[PDB]
DNA sequence: ATCGGATGTATATATCTGACACGTGCCTGGAGACTAGGGAGTAATCCCCTTGGCGGTTAAAACGCGGGGGACAGCGCGTACGTGCGTTTAAGCGGTGCTAGAGCTGTCTACGACCAATTGAGCGGCCTCGGCACCGGGATTCTCGA
DNA sequence: TCGAGAATCCCGGTGCCGAGGCCGCTCAATTGGTCGTAGACAGCTCTAGCACCGCTTAAACGCACGTACGCGCTGTCCCCCGCGTTTTAACCGCCAAGGGGATTACTCCCTAGTCTCCAGGCACGTGTCAGATATATACATCCGAT
């Protein structure tokens, strides 16, 4: 087997190192599609309108995962839990 | 035509898609009960680029959503987005 | 008589009257003196001319021969003072920096 | 009026002060003010003390009396009030705000006393408890802090409710003729209160034809209505002065300073003044902080190498110990005393400074400790505008005025401080002046400062 | 409908800087959209400059103190030294 | 028989006297041959005048308080209730200024 | 005597002294200050008052004046975000 | 005729020749058209109408009766939307909110 | 040389608003720089919204979008009612 | 603490595959040459405003000694998450076909730019008074021993 | 448990000082003719988006097991706060100076604008070649018996 906590590195590096696009297509875009028909009913999306919140959204997170791992390993832990994110969303100015 | 609202689609941002995207920004071991609360975070940042980018599409008359739309809400809210034009 | 481009008499690359027709026909002033275009097209051509050679080193580093987004992630966010200049740029088709913190190496 | 020199007062009178009483017995009696403006030395203070007792042994008021006069002068009243007449009352209003309030509210305002003795700076911050008694006289004495128009001391100087107010100084106008009316409108504010009608109530003093008309329609309204009296006259000293000037030659070091203050090449300080740090650089070297060499601290006697002055001031120095006397030395930047304190104290001397904001009570003892026969320290440091202001020092002829004002007549003030009645010694000024620099041009300006004043109005005063 | 891009331009530094190298086609609508970007601050803090003192006319100055405001470190000497270069060069032709 | 408070109340007497007022916590003089001192490295002898003296410390007054907010934010969050300088370094790395 | 010679310049940004600092802190909220903020605090300040002059020793030599005005500081403030009401 | 000013005709409070003088001469636009000054002036008053609405209240409760930084700071920072709206933006004179975590409290 | 502000007119909403509580110098020139704050904001985004569409002219309702994109929330509702109100009000006339 | 070994990625190589660099046409913005003029540089005058330092208050920074309370390292211990196995279902792909809307254009027309005479709202400068800042003396309440 | 005692909230009187209100200019905001062209409206090509079908397979879901770590406790230890005397240095008010900001007028010359040639840039076919990608082999690296 491996011990816990070889699989979570090799991930890491596995994940740090490639390029794509980590949600699926078809979900988000049933995500975005359902958000919209609030403000407007019968709207239209270009297909590279749905790329570009898909890439908005990835960094948006992927940013604020590695701020909240800070507040985790400042915190003399490991592991994240909800109020590492609800501190770093505090402390930047979005609450 | 037609339209309709479907399923309650947050639960698409599936519980690999979150670890992936923890994974890669450097979180080593994840909670459970991370997921509620990233859905509902991805949720807010969703409304409000979509609220303006319909803003700017129903000024201009238009309905297709075009990705200049997209990119000036961006632009608007602080986060540039190269690489899609403008 | 016939023609000498400005973009041959300031000895450049990036054009000239292209920049001189977006800043009088883009509502930036109202009058725009001879001597600014040529200024500024040289800024441009400075800082295309850091991104695409700092690029050409981490594409090397990695033995292809065509630039694509993830090299120029890491060479805008590797060196610091274009770190500094595009702080807030999200680049598609991105890509981070390899990192990984201090603690989370095995015991 | 008055040929008997009354001796109510417990001492002495001299037989021109009687006429000097005779101009105050009438002010009061016709209803007005004055300004005794006599040449300093003559006791203006016992002419001003005779009067009191005079207003308490014949008109018969006890009146609460305000003096004001500046801080160090403060204990010089109150011996001479106790010295010629003991049978009144006096303060020396001084202390923290605890001990304010006791001398005041439990010891002033229950009518328990005779004559106020306050400072320049305590009656802005007591003006308070000090509005409800009517006064008999504000005797203000050095009165050369009112003569701004809208200053903080001449603007709650006529609040103040009293019969009359002896505005007695030292010497007349400094500058222009928009002085000398702000003295005269808080004496008496019947006569002008009027600032406009004044600038060309004469025709301005000469900025027209150079007259010497001009001066007379002046002198026809001030001339019985003020006091000013010749020093030969009087033979105030019996003995003249002699002013004498030194010039002296830039060390190398202080020049290198020099053109990093023009052409401008430790270094890198705030020289945002041109006409200030060129007058420390041509007065002595290290006050540019740094230029101090080697260790953290220490003295050597190479002080005097790279001042300029040191070796002309000690050698000047050296001459007086071998003849037996006792120097006076001024300044006018502080921070200078702070070289020549640590200049004795390492080639052996002893001496008191009097600084601004040492203490009160340590300006009393210091005094009375140079002023001792017998007692043996050799200099006495002290600057312009705290120390050379009335104190007296009759016990110390010579005088080295280090620097020049840009008030020609700030050091005038200072020069005449020991040469008053006393001194039976040979007073010998010198001024220490460097050749080619500044400072000459400060001394040129400042020589027609005064004789606008001394050639023009002193030949129509004494007319 | 033309519209204007920069890819020649940039494809020419290009094969100045590295003279063997390619390049893709998404890195080059990154650099378009990095050239249009860098151009919108430097002639909105020079349009700023120019009215903050109330005259009229983006000259060369405005330009570079628009340069010296935002490029931040050693960038600034560097693109103010090539500007100059350009435009005395410029003069004297 | 002395009188002596504990070492928890007049910290929060003076934090509700202080929330509840508006001088200036820095003083004048210092801070002035503070921003002279940084002024004279970026062009020699320059002028200032006061009111733009007053505009600098009005600024750093504003920026210190907000760092001090945040620095005790994540010091709660750390299960003390003091503030460290582990804790600054931390609120401004989080928010992307270094 | 030895009294000149420590007139000297002091490195002053000693001028924001400990208590400076602690009512700063007091204001903001800590209740329980340690001992080794004030270092980091010095050089917390150092950095954000050198950022805002550079701006507007940038905007003073522009305009040929040798005056920093308020206006020249309220333009570098809003320069980096951080606007300030209050003086034109 | 005699003059009548556009501010009596839309029955605003703002000088609509002023801000339609600024939105010519800023070179905001090439031109402008007339029916854009009216529509600013009227917001720009309703926002000033807002905050100075809610100065005045808190201004009036702690019985002082002039309007002063203090109370523009609490009235803004108090009510969620104009936070929302002034987010960075300091004010000077203009102090702190009571704000206090709930641990420094004793026990 | 005239410094010009909008002191009065902040004043006489003060009026119409409460009927005696007068203000202070200090803040009235805060309410000034915020007037003008506001007033450049606005004025940017109908701005670049008008240049976005390739137009060449600010009208009423390239203000209502930049209105709708910059007050959040639930000024945005009374702050349109009361500009077609008053636009609608001075039509007529 | 060290070899056997078991399993991860890494890489050399071979075959297609689109994506890129390059050759040719079309033409619309860029150079250019003369003109018309209003903004901006430049010199002179002048006059408010800054600067350095000193003088006398007095509230605040600094030091030292003592003391209770928070930081923190270790110890136990109970649980929540990583790792693995199998099953399923939904995403991806490819391909078809329909069609709603977006982009370009040709042609009027009402809407703002420009100027010219004019007069009143707005702003600098000067009185005058109500809000308020102390200002010290009283009354209420919270803190800390018992 | 239930007292004594300092910090803080009110209260009436003062006195003070910055706001409210007028006075007298003055430049810019209304009105009224005139053009000139950006913009709306009807009208078409044409193409990219939506809906839908089946087919393959790789990823999500759920479950069971083992254990590394989160958390409470608990004792130690050192250190930061509170208190009270000290020294000192900031603060407000002189007191001179002059460099520098702000007008003001005069002239000078660089840009806007015009029409007229004319080639650099953009779009559209086409050769061609760096890279995706599967197969086989090989090198690093965790993990366990002695
Ligand atoms: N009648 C007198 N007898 C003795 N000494 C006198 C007499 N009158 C004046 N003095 C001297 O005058 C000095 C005080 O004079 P002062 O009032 O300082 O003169 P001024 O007012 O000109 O400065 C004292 O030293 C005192 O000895
Ligand atoms: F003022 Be006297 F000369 F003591
Ligand atoms: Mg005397």
């Amino acid at each position: 087997r491996y011990r816990p906590g070889t699989v979570a590195l090799r991930e890491i590096r596995r994940y740090q190192k490639s390029t794509e696009l980590l949600i699926r297509k078809l979900p988000f875009q049933r995500l975005v599609r359902e958000i919209a028909q609030d403000f407007k009913t019968d709207l239209r999306f270009q297909s590279s309108a749905v790329m570009a919140l898909q890439e908005a959204s990835e960094a948006y997170l992927v940013a604020l995962f590695e701020d909240t791992n800070l507040c985790a390993i400042h915190a003399k832990r490991v592991t994240i839990m909800p109020k590492d994110i609800q501190l770093a969303r505090r402390i930047r100015g979005e609450r | 035509r037609h339209r309709k609202v479907l399923r309650d689609n947050i639960q698409g941002i599936t519980k690999p898609a979150i670890r992936r995207l923890a994974r890669r920004g450097g979180v080593k071991r994840i909670s459970g009960l991370i997921y509620e609360e990233t859905r509902g975070v991805l949720k807010v940042f969703l409304e409000n680029v979509i609220r303006d980018a319909v803003t700017y599409t129903e000024h201009a008359k238009r309905k297709t959503v075009t990705a200049m739309d997209v990119v000036y809400a961006l632009k608007r809210q602080g986060r540039t987005l190269y690489g899609f034009g403008g | 008589a016939k023609a000498k481009t400005r973009s041959s008499r300031a000895g450049l690359q990036f054009p000239v009257g292209r920049v001189h027709r977006l800043l009088r026909k883009g509502n930036y002033a109202e009058r725009v003196g001879a001597g600014a275009p040529v200024y500024l097209a040289a800024v441009l051509e400075y800082l295309t001319a850091e991104i695409l050679e700092l690029a050409g080193n981490a594409a090397r580093d990695n033995k292809k021969t065509r630039i694509i987004p993830r090299h120029l992630q890491l060479a805008v966010r590797n060196d610091e003072e274009l770190n500094k200049l595009l702080g807030r740029v999200t680049i598609a088709q991105g890509g981070v920096l390899p990192n990984i913190q201090s603690v989370l190496l095995p015991k | 009026q008055f040929r008997e020199s009354p001796a109510y007062v417990n001492g002495q009178l001299r037989p021109y002060q009687i006429q000097g009483v005779n101009w105050l017995v009438s002010l009061h009696k016709n209803k007005i003010a004055g300004i005794l403006a006599d040449e300093m030395g003559l006791g203006k203070t016992l002419q001003t003390i005779s009067f009191l007792g005079y207003l308490r042994y014949i008109e018969k008021i006890p009146g609460p009396f305000l003096v004001i006069a500046p801080k160090s002068t403060l204990n010089n009243w109150l011996r001479e009030i106790n010295r010629w007449t003991p049978d009144v009352n006096a303060f020396i209003l001084q202390g923290d705000k605890e001990e304010r309030a006791e001398l005041i509210q439990k010891k002033l305002l229950g009518c328990d006393f005779d004559v106020v003795i306050a400072s320049y700076e305590i009656i802005i911050r007591e003006k308070s408890p000090l509005k409800k008694i009517n006064w008999e006289y504000i005797i203000i004495d050095e009165a050369h802090r009112i003569k701004n128009e809208e200053s903080m001391l001449s603007q709650v100087l006529r609040e103040f409710t009293s019969r009359n107010r002896l505005l007695i100084t030292g010497t007349p106008l400094q500058n222009n003729l928009h002085e000398l009316w702000a003295l005269l409108n808080f004496l008496l504010p019947d006569i002008f209160s009027d600032a406009q009608d004044f600038d060309d109530w004469f025709s301005s003093e000469s900025t027209e034809e150079d007259q010497d008309k001009i001066v007379k329609q002046l002198h026809t309204v001030l001339q019985p209505f003020l006091l000013r009296r010749i020093k030969s006259d009087v033979e105030t000293s019996l003995l003249p002065k002699k002013e004498l000037n030194l010039y002296v030659g830039m060390s190398s070091m202080q020049k290198k300073w020099y053109k990093k203050i023009l052409e401008k090449d430790e270094s890198k300080t705030r020289l945002l003044n041109i006409m200030m740090q060129l007058r420390k650089c041509c007065n002595h070297p290290y006050l540019f902080d740094g230029a101090e060499p080697g260790p953290p601290y220490t003295t050597d006697e190479h002080l005097v190498y790279n001042a300029a002055k040191l070796q002309v001031l000690d050698k000047l120095l050296k001459k007086l110990k071998e003849e037996g006397s006792r120097v006076l030395i001024f300044s006018q930047m502080s921070r200078l005393l702070d070289i020549l304190e640590d200049y004795c104290y390492f080639r052996n001397y002893e001496y008191c400074r009097i600084d601004g904001s040492t203490a009160h009570e340590d300006r009393i003892q210091a005094i009375d400790d140079y002023n001792a026969p017998d007692s043996k320290k050799f200099v006495f440091l002290l600057t312009t505008r705290a120390g050379g202001l009335g104190i007296n020092l009759t016990s110390a002829d010579v005088v080295v005025l280090y620097d020049s004002d840009w008030n020609p007549q700030a050091d005038l003030q200072a020069m005449d401080r020991a040469h008053r009645i006393g001194q039976k010694k040979q007073v010998k000024v010198f001024r220490l002046v460097t050749d080619n620099s500044v400072e000459e041009k400060i001394l040129e300006r400042a020589t027609q400062k005064l004789r606008l004043d001394q050639l023009v109005i002193q030949q129509n005063r004494t007319s | 409908t033309r519209k204007e891009s920069y890819a020649i331009y940039v494809y020419k530094v290009l094969k100045q800087v590295h003279p063997d190298t390619g390049i893709s086609s998404k890195a080059m609508s990154i650099m378009n959209s990095f050239v249009n970007d860098v151009f919108e601050r430097i002639a909105g803090e020079a349009s700023r400059l120019a009215h903050y003192n109330k005259r009229s006319t983006i000259t060369s100055r405005e330009i570079q103190t628009a340069v010296r405001l935002l490029l931040p470190g050693e960038l600034a000497k560097h693109a103010v030294s090539e500007g100059t270069k350009a435009v005395t060069k410029y003069t004297s032709a």
